[PDB]
Parts: structure tokens; C-alpha cells; sequence
């Protein structure tokens, strides 16, 4: 399955 | 070493793909991350690429990182394996930027960019893979563009380079709208991609990313709007976790700790994927994580017929340190999926028959 990387930029 | 042997298969590739660029425009992290600075990639090499533009590939910018795979090979930064397996991270990142008309240089703010996506991958040890969204929630260039969201696929071009210190594939960044991003979440990743593919002003076959694009491929031709509700509809969802911000309380390979009742805590942004696990994940006979960025908190979503998972039925609350997992029957999930319409803070939600809690918290919680 695929993966979310959620706001990482903070 | 004066040339780092993993730098020099690199650019043995890069070559091979622009043999008439021996000198390209290169930036570098003025003090290396593994002499204590901020940026974890040493390099960011920016090629300018004449694409195929009757084949809707247009002229546009390439840049490719240099610091995610093992460039040196003595430990420096990486562990150093051999020829086998991954170098690193084993990929490195790159970006098609398309050149705007009077450009007679690559622009440098996707290094930064990059930079960022590098420092999350380091930081976290959270692998990147392609088919994976990344959620920014700012226009990537800092402008007023809607591109304010990224998937990850195959480079179109760059090979796989074997390396005295591993294999080094390439991931390219593909900029994306909201609605874009909503939809590979809901559905999935390589579909999206596939449409981006189909609509050239929103990618083209080499998926370039074009700062200016103004509509969403949905606003473009609104036929892909029913293809993509139909995906939804048939497959669900194959987003099997997020890395978030979220916790949990107290409110088989191991003895767990059974839990009489959970309260399960989400920011804004993870506490809106709640419908997809539960309808897109669970209703589907799947299973969900959350996993902290934070910290080592994770909560793993599981239906009836997952696998290999420690929460049963009859003790659907489970947890094993800080990793929890739930176990939701049909029919609940189908209750939570009408109390959650709305899916302001706090919000919370209530069961009291299932002794469960939800809140949906400002991010400083997860602090």
C-alpha cells in the first residue's frame, strides 16, 4: 500500500 | 577520496542522459550535513532538459539531489553495506520544472524544497516510495500557485545506478493541486499519476510540473471526476497508513495490554482521513495506520479477517507500548461513518457502548 507524508514541512 | 565513488556512478547516469551538459549549474550545502548543518543533501544538480514538446514533454528544468543514497561510502553519514541492497535511503530525489519563456537559467528554489522532503526522510526514517503523496500546504515556489501538494513516481529517464555501495533509484517529485492530492489519497497514487500522464498541461507522459497551471485536471475535463468516484467506489483506498500527527490514551508474537477504552486523538489534517480509513480501508476489508512524526505513538486501524494483527474481537482494543491497534466491526464502522459527516477545535466525538473517544486537537498537543 501507499503512504501519506503529512505537512512535513512543519 | 577526492571522488566519492557513489557521487561518480551518479554522474555517470546524468551523462548518459545529457551528454552535451558536462558543466550544469550545481548547488551545495555550504556547511555538509554531516559536519552539522541543516540540509541533508550535499548536491543539487540542475540540468536544462529540450524534452519532446509535439509529444506534450515540455522544454523544462531537472534537478536531481545528491545525498540520500551513499556518496561516500565510509560511514560519514550512511552505514555502508556493500554492493547489495539499497545505498542509503537507496534512491535520490529529482524534479521536472517547466521553463517559463525568458528563463536562461534553472530557478533554485526546488533544491530548498527538496532539501525539506530530505531533512522529513532523515529525521524520521520515513522511506519514500513511489505512489506516495506528500501534503506541503503552501504553493511549492512560494508564489500564489495552486501546485501546493507533491506525488512521488519513477523518474521518466534515470536509470537505476548500481554503486560500490549499493543500488540508487530515482523518485521524481510531481507537483499537485489540492483536489489532486484528495483524490490519490481516497483512491490511489498511481492512478492519479496515470491521469496527470493523460492531461499535458498537468504533467505529460514525463509528469513535469508546471508552477502556473491554473486549473485541476478535474476542472479541465470533468469525465475524470466520474472515473476517479468510480475507482473510489470500486477499489477504496490503497493508503495503507500516514505519517501524522496523532495519539492515543487509556482514557500472537507478544502479551499485549488489553484495553478497556481508547481515546484516540488526530489533528485537522489526520482527523479529515478518518472517513477514508473507516470507509475506504476498513469497509474494504483493510486495515489503516497513523503513525506520530512526533514521537513513537501509532494506531493501526484493522477490520474483521486482517491478518497478523494482535487486537482481536473479542479484545478489540490492544496495544503494545505506544502502538496501538483497533479492531472495528461492519457494523460499527458504519455507525462512526454517519456520526462523522462533518469529518473549530476541539472537536470530539463520542460511543459511549464502544468506550471510545475521538478528538480532533491544534497540532501543539502533539508536541
Amino acid at each position: 500500500g501507499s503512504y501519506g507524508h503529512l505537512s512535513i514541512g512543519t | 577520496s577526492l571522488f566519492p565513488p557513489g557521487l561518480h556512478a551518479i554522474y555517470g547516469e546524468c551523462r548518459r542522459l545529457y551528454p552535451d551538459q558536462p558543466n550544469p549549474l550545481q548547488v551545495t550545502a555550504i556547511v555538509k550535513y554531516w559536519l552539522g548543518g541543516p540540509d541533508p543533501l550535499d548536491y543539487v544538480s540542475m540540468y536544462r532538459n529540450v524534452g519532446s514538446p509535439s509529444a506534450n514533454i515540455p522544454e523544462h528544468w531537472h534537478y536531481i539531489s545528491f545525498g540520500l543514497s551513499d556518496l561516500y561510502g565510509d560511514n560519514r553519514v550512511h552505514e555502508f553495506t556493500g554492493t547489495d541492497g539499497p545505498s542509503g535511503f537507496g534512491f535520490e530525489l529529482t524534479f521536472r520544472l517547466k521553463r517559463e519563456t525568458g528563463e536562461s537559467a534553472p530557478p533554485t528554489w526546488p533544491a530548498e524544497l527538496m532539501q525539506g522532503l530530505a531533512r522529513y526522510v532523515f529525521q524520521s526514517e520515513n522511506t519514500f516510495c513511489s505512489g506516495d503523496h506528500v501534503s506541503w500546504h503552501s504553493p511549492l515556489d512560494n508564489s500564489e500557485s495552486r501546485i501546493q501538494h507533491m506525488l512521488l513516481t519513477e523518474d521518466p529517464q534515470m536509470q537505476p545506478v548500481q554503486t560500490p555501495f549499493g543500488v540508487v533509484t530515482f523518485l521524481q517529485i510531481v507537483g499537485v493541486c489540492t483536489e489532486e492530492l484528495h483524490s490519490a489519497q481516497q483512491w490511489n497514487g498511481q492512478g492519479i499519476l496515470e491521469l496527470l500522464r493523460t492531461v499535458p498541461i498537468a504533467g505529460g507522459p514525463w509528469l513535469i510540473t508546471d508552477m502556473r497551471r491554473g486549473e485541476t485536471i478535474f476542472e479541465i475535463d470533468p469525465h475524470l471526476q466520474e472515473r476517479v468516484d468510480k475507482g473510489i467506489e470500486t477499489d477504496g483506498s490503497n493508503l495503507s497508513g500516514v505519517s501524522a500527527k496523532c495519539a492515543w490514551d487509556d482514557l500472537e508474537l507478544i502479551r499485549t495490554r488489553q484495553l478497556e477504552s481508547v481515546h484516540l486523538k488526530f489533528n485537522q489534517e489526520s482527523g479529515a482521513l478518518i472517513p477514508l480509513c473507516l470507509r475506504g480501508r476498513l469497509l474494504h476489508g483493510r486495515h489503516f495506520t497513523y503513525k506520530s512524526i512526533t514521537g513513537d505513538m501509532a494506531i493501526t486501524f484493522v477490520s474483521t479477517g486482517v491478518e497478523g494483527a494482535f487486537a482481536t474481537e473479542e479484545h478489540p482494543y490492544a496495544a503494545h507500548g505506544p502502538w496501538l491497534q483497533i479492531l472495528l466491526t461492519e457494523e460499527f464502522v458504519e455507525k462512526m461513518l454517519e456520526d462523522l459527516e462533518d469529518l473549530k477545535l476541539p472537536k470530539e466525538y463520542s460511543w459511549p457502548e464502544k468506550k471510545l473517544k475521538v478528538s480532533i486537537l491544534p497540532d501543539v498537543v502533539f508536541d
